[PDB]
């Protein structure tokens, strides 16, 4: 179909991509600069689908085939002649159909699918050679169909039902593995691309793709096992119900799968994931049934039991360091299942399952059994805290005994135990259980015990210490130090390590109770540091921590000598960071006198921070592998790919927050920097597309910065380039959490510059932002059924409220101009809970600055109706939007703020009960509200009702307003109440009512007056003494 | 980690 001689000018250049630089190279400039032009385009495509079609050579058409696809996209195929299309096309199925190697079959059916598409021409003789080579004999010619079909999932719905039906389940019991996974792939990778509202047409297959499982351990074809319940796993969390009716009998399948235990682990490890994904999709449904808990409980345990395998002393494990074994694949995998389980499902429906298995494997004479049970119950801890807080005693009674255990490895799972639950019922169990856990681990760190074992209890003791109070450990620490000090005299220098962090933890928790082991524990640590990088970055980490427990002035007996060794340790990568915190730590307890070492510190947190995007413009092929290292990712952002190396972007984060964390502590003695962080470090940040840590953290360190140069022009310079950045963000961002951040930073940016920080623009500017902001999250919220059972939209929403009410607050009122805009967005919020809370908070806002009647009408109807919702949140925005009408707006709002009054001391009467305090506090504050704003207008019972409603102590604004009225009930027997409703407001620090007060006890004896306060205990006593 | 803590989640 191509003029001969184009065919050895494009042979040619293909054949020169195999091969040499040179040669190489001049066919690459050709191909790209002067074939891929609207001129030559479809001369090239119809060149490359006819190699991939016709050649004979494998290397030619497998490369023109990936060529091809390609430059098909890039095209697009969708701007091509029709009489090329079709000519691509018909070579292209051609080429299918004739006789080609399976991974040329392959790249024609990829080449194929680039070839169909909504706007382009129907292609019903593909159709028919997809149903024709389904019934084919070969395999690949089975496999390569279904594989056009996960490729291109539109087609099926083009086949007639009664034909794509039968197509599936021969596919899924097809006698070739091959088949049936693309048959498996493809049946799922329809409801990965179809709309939901198609899926119920081969819904009904599922039961026969269940049925078809067992086959696969009858032929012993376990690997091709494990790629099924991959897709399944897919499956589940698109359709979790789908699996209802058949729920039992794939529990019972999985659980049948893990326990053959002759069959090797992906099968198994991948069965387990199965089971686990429901807990995560239909929780609910896993709730409804006893039989998923009992089931994932037995063969998480069953797994957890599988350690050490051939090695019954354990010798491997007792010689080794104190990481994972990573050959201990089902253990590490039943643990994060249980824990994920667990997680979701909760204490209620899994501690019982657990406990009874538990009981029992305590007891066994396997080792391995009474190991499993340790770390299983430190796997299922957290999710079932909710009940098992409530049963640490009996915990403790199981657990404890087996802390001396004959074999070490039950002795280690005993520590991991302790040490798991004193983080998971924190900070009770440090209350109650510390003369249990403290002797208990402090046994095992005898140098009679094994090194795994000493280290293990030694890392169980700062779980313990996080959460627990100087004085509880007061007792305990020379025994804890002298201990922890023959630990660090041990030849293995994972102990040594070890020993070092748990002694800075320690004395972490201590604090000033610390002071008195300085004196032996310094010197010991100065040897160490003066003689193994680790051991020396867990040393300076272990004396900077004693420092800050210790404070200044103890600290001040070795700093001198300790910054030296820091220096000479930072000038000389896990060092790195125990280096930079360390610095950090000195800062924070030399306070200004750390300024001095800034020219020290400081240039290496610039140089990191200013890292730029590394990214690398790479194909489709030359990725996975780059994805192998933890340290890359790669991601597709516009049709390309790119990778992106994101070690480099988390460092640069972590030295923003080093410096975000100085210039915090130093305030205006970081002024110096502010500039240069700000233009080269903050700002840039932002642009920072493929990061989103690196956009939050340069947003962060703003108000920072600008209120480090206001405390030492410029200032006012950054401040418009900083704002304006962060506004544009507004319009950009994709992603919520990170617009969140924004208005966060322009709010404390406003609140750092003052007054009247923005221009007109940037408020106009800013409102455009703020809408966009609104319709995207309107958007994503109307989008939440047959198939299955967002603070993040909550938390912006909470932020824009804030930003609006901090640019209403620097403008003083001018911004209701520009709010205006968005009224219509408002409204339609305002009548789903979260949008609303928005909008009533909003609307309170704009009362707060008699302009607003063009709305009076628009929203009044619906407060009133939000005042008696179930919502207490809804309750609260509503009152005090009632209660800032009678404030700020007198006049033009009467006819409704008297009427609602009856509702308002209705409201007010589980009112006094935490959950609604808050919103009966702002009901009682509105009423306060109406009856100053027309005070002796109305139709007095009112007075002494609200009175009943104090004290008010867990709203301020509202108590500030309450005590403020209370301030303009008398004499009477009302007295002891009138007081102690300040007492209590004073007391909960919710709120010159204390001169009205005492007017009122100089209107009685000095009998009389003392009397009241006699109800109070010494301590606030203390504090009203010094208050009247 | 110089404490006890759980492994990291397997899925995606």
């Amino acid at each position: 179909a191509l003029p001969e001689e184009v065919n050895r000018t494009l042979l040619q250049i293909v054949q020169a991509f195999a091969s040499d630089n040179q040669i190489r190279s001049v066919a690459e400039k050709a191909l790209s600069e002067e074939w891929i032009t609207e001129n030559n385009i479809e001369y090239l495509l119809t060149f490359l689908a006819e190699q991939a079609a016709f050649s004979q050579d494998t290397t030619v058409a497998a490369l023109s085939a990936v060529l091809f696809r390609k430059l098909a996209l890039k095209a697009p195929i969708t701007h091509i002649r029709k009489e090329v299309l079709a000519q691509i096309r018909s070579s292209l199925l051609k080429g299918f159909l004739s006789e080609r190697a399976d991974s040329i079959r392959h790249k024609l059916s990829d080449a194929i699918a680039e070839c169909v598409q909504d706007d382009l021409p129907a292609w019903p003789e593909l159709l028919q050679a997809l149903i024709e080579s389904l019934k084919s004999g070969n395999p690949n010619f089975r496999e390569s169909s279904f594989r056009i079909l996960t490729t291109v999932p539109y087609l099926i719905t083009a086949v007639d039902i009664n034909s794509i039906l039968p197509i599936f389940q021969s596919g899924f019991t097809d006698a070739s593995d091959n088949v049936k996974i693309a048959a498996v792939t493809a049946f799922v990778g329809y409801f990965k691309q179809l709309p939901k509202s198609e899926w119920s047409k081969l819904g009904i297959l599922l039961p026969s793709l269940l049925n078809s499982l067992p086959r696969f351990l009858d032929d012993g074809k376990d690997d091709a096992l494990a790629s099924v319940f991959e897709s399944l796993i897919e499956l589940v969390e698109l359709a979790p119900k789908l699996f209802k009716d058949m729920f039992d009998q794939i529990i019972q399948f999985t659980d049948m799968v893990i326990k053959n235990k002759d069959l090797e682990p992906p099968a198994r490890t991948t069965a387990l994931e199965l089971l686990t994904v429901f807990s995560e999709n239909a929780p609910q449904m896993c709730k409804s049934n006893q039989n998923y808990g009992q089931t994932l409980v037995m063969v998480t345990l069953i797994m957890m039991t599988e350690v050490s395998i051939d090695d019954d002393d354990a010798a491997e494990w007792i010689e080794s360091d104190d990481t994972d074994d990573e050959e201990e694949v089902t253990y590490d995998h039943a643990r994060q299942a249980l824990d994920r389980v667990a997680l979701k499902l909760g204490g209620e429906y899994l501690a019982a399952p657990l406990f009874q298995y538990l009981q029992q494997m305590i007891t066994s004479t396997e080792w391995r059994e009474r190991f499993a049970a340790m770390m299983a119950l430190s796997s299922a801890a957290e999710g079932c805290a909710d009940v098992l807080i409530g049963e640490i005693p009996k915990i403790l009674d199981m657990v404890i005994p087996l802390i001396n255990d004959p074999h070490p490895r039950v002795q280690y799972g005993c520590c991991n135990v302790l040490g798991q639950i004193s983080t998971d019922f924190s900070p009770f169990i440090q209350r109650t259980a510390h003369d249990r856990i403290l002797p208990a681990l402090i046994s095992k760190l005898t140098s009679e015990c094994t090194s795994r074992v000493q280290t293990h209890a030694a890392a169980a003791l700062v779980n313990f210490s996080e959460f627990a109070s100087k004085d509880i450990l007061e007792p305990y620490l020379d025994s804890l130090l002298t201990n922890l000090l023959v630990l660090l005299q041990s030849n293995k220098l994972y102990v040594q390590e070890q020993a070092l962090t748990t002694i800075a933890f320690i004395a972490e928790a201590a604090k000033n109770k610390f002071i008195k082991y300085y004196d032996t524990l310094m010197p010991l640590l100065l040897n160490v540091l003066k003689v193994n990088s680790v051991l020396k970055g867990k040393c300076m980490e272990c004396a900077t921590l004693i420092g800050f427990a210790v404070g200044k002035e103890k600290f001040h007996e070795h700093s001198q000598e300790l910054i030296s060794i820091l220096v000479a340790l930072q000038n000389s990568d896990a060092l790195r960071s125990y280096l930079e915190q360390s610095w950090s730590r000195i800062c924070r307890i030399l306070g200004d006198d750390f300024v001095p070492l800034l020219p020290i510190v400081i240039p290496p947190l610039l140089i990191t921070a200013k890292a730029t995007q590394d990214v690398g413009l790479i194909e489709e092929e030359e990725a996975a592998n780059f994805q192998q290292y933890p340290d890359w990712d790669v991601v597709q952002v516009q049709g390309k790919h790119i990778a992106i190396h994101t070690s480099v972007l988390d460092d640069k984060v972590s030295a923003m927050e080093l410096l975000q964390s100085y210039a915090t502590l130093l305030r205006g003695q970081f002024a110096v920097y502010v500039k240069e962080v700000m233009e080269e470090i903050a700002l840039p940040s932002l642009d920072f597309y493929l990061h989103d840590g690196v956009r939050a953290a340069g947003a962060t360190l703003i108000p920072i910065l600008l209120s480090c140069l206001l405390a030492a022009e410029e200032l006012v310079l950054l401040w418009h380039k900083a704002s304006s950045k962060l506004i544009g963000g507004l319009m950009s961002e994709p992603m919520p959490e990170i617009t969140q951040v924004y208005h966060n930073s322009l709010v404390n940016g406003i609140k750092v510059m003052g007054d009247n920080c923005l221009s007109e623009d940037q408020l106009a500017a800013f409102t455009k932002g703020v809408s966009a902001n609104l319709t995207d999250t309107y958007e994503r919220m109307q989008d939440r059924d047959e198939y299955n059972e967002d603070f993040t939209d909550e938390d912006l929403l909470d932020e824009i409220n804030k930003s609006i009410a901090a640019v209403l607050k620097t403008t003083n009122g001018h911004y209701l101009k520009n709010l205006e805009n968005i009224w219509p967005m408002i409204n339609t919020f305002l009548l789903e809970p979260i949008l609303v809370i928005f909008a009533l908070v909003v609307i309170g806002d704009l009362i707060q600055y008699e302009q607003t009647a063009s709305m009076k009408n628009a929203f009044i109807p619906k407060v009133t109706e939000c005042l008696i919702s179930p919502d207490a949140r809804i309750r609260q925005a509503a009152s005090y939007i009632i209660g800032v009408c009678a404030q700020y707006a007198p006049s033009t709002y009467a006819d409704v703020c008297i009427p609602t009054l009856d509702t308002l001391v209705q409201i007010v009467d589980g009112s006094k009960l935490e959950e609604n305090r808050s919103s009966t506090e702002n009901a009682s504050a509105a009423i306060a509200k109406i009856l100053y704003a027309y005070n002796s207008n109305i139709p007095d019972t009112y007075t002494a009702n609200w009175f009943k409603t104090l004290p008010t102590i867990t709203d301020k604004e509202a108590a500030s307003f309450n005590y403020q009225f209370l301030s303009q009930v008398c004499a009477q027997s009302n007295i002891s109440a009138v007081v102690d409703s300040v007492i209590q407001a004073l007391n909960e620090r919710s709120l010159t009512v204390i001169s009205s007060v005492k007017k009122l006890l100089g209107f009685l004896p000095s009998s009389d007056a003392m009397a009241i306060f006699n109800r109070y205990p010494a301590d606030i006593m203390e504090k009203v003494h010094k208050w009247f | 980690s110089a404490k006890i803590s759980k492994p990291l989640h397997i899925k995606t």
